[PDB]
């Protein structure tokens, strides 16, 4: 995690790829940063709405 | 250092320190779906110094 | 599936199915009492039964 505690081999990928993490690999350690959306206009009925205008 | 449950997404975390490297770790639990002894189970295979383990 | 995560939606499934058991094995908490004074009837019936088939 970014503040630095490991992530245990049972967390789901879906949960893993909400925020930014460190992959350490042998001793480098790589900052992915995932493209995530909104949290705050993540309200669930707007984004019910960009479901509908979509399909 | 504690043990923190917090919860997230509706999840709770519960974050551990692990002895042979000493950094903490979280675990996600799910709270129907999972039992006590899969998070044991969890928690030796995250460690493998971790022989001895217990919840009272 | 940003939004299966985000709103905990197999632990929603998992929790309905967990009140469904509830409602079923507790609709068979109520029975029991019943059956034991149905197995009595019906046997002292089947009982009075044959005594009708071999006269
Ligand atoms: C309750 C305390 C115990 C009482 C103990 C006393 C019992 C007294 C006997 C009462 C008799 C009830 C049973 C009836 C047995 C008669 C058998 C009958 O088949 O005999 C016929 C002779 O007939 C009899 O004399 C009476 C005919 C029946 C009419 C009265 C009906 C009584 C029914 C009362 C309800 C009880 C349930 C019936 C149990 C089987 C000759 O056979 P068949 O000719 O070749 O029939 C052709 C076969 N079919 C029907 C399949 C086409």
């Amino acid at each position: 995690s970014p503040d630095g505690v490991r992530v245990a081999a049972s967390t789901g990928i879906d949960l893993l790829l909400l925020d930014d993490f460190k992959l350490v690999i042998n001793d480098l350690t790589y900052h992915v940063r995932p493209p995530k959306r909104d949290l705050l206009s993540h309200e669930n009925a707007a984004t019910l709405n960009d479901v509908k205008t979509l399909v | 250092d504690d043990v923190t449950v917090v919860y997230q997404n509706g999840l709770p975390v519960i974050s551990v320190r692990l002895p042979s490297r000493r950094e903490r770790c979280q675990f996600t639990l799910k709270p129907i779906s999972d039992s006590v002894g899969v998070f044991l189970r969890q928690l030796q295979e995250e460690d493998r110094g971790i022989d001895r383990v217990a919840i009272y | 599936q940003q939004l299966y995560t985000t709103l905990c939606i197999e632990q929603h499934q998992l929790n309905k199915e967990r009140e469904l058991i509830e409602r079923l094995e507790d609709l068979k908490e109520q029975l029991a009492p019943l059956e034991k004074v149905r197995i009595e009837i019906s046997r002292k019936a089947e009982k009075r039964t044959t005594l009708v088939l071999w006269g």
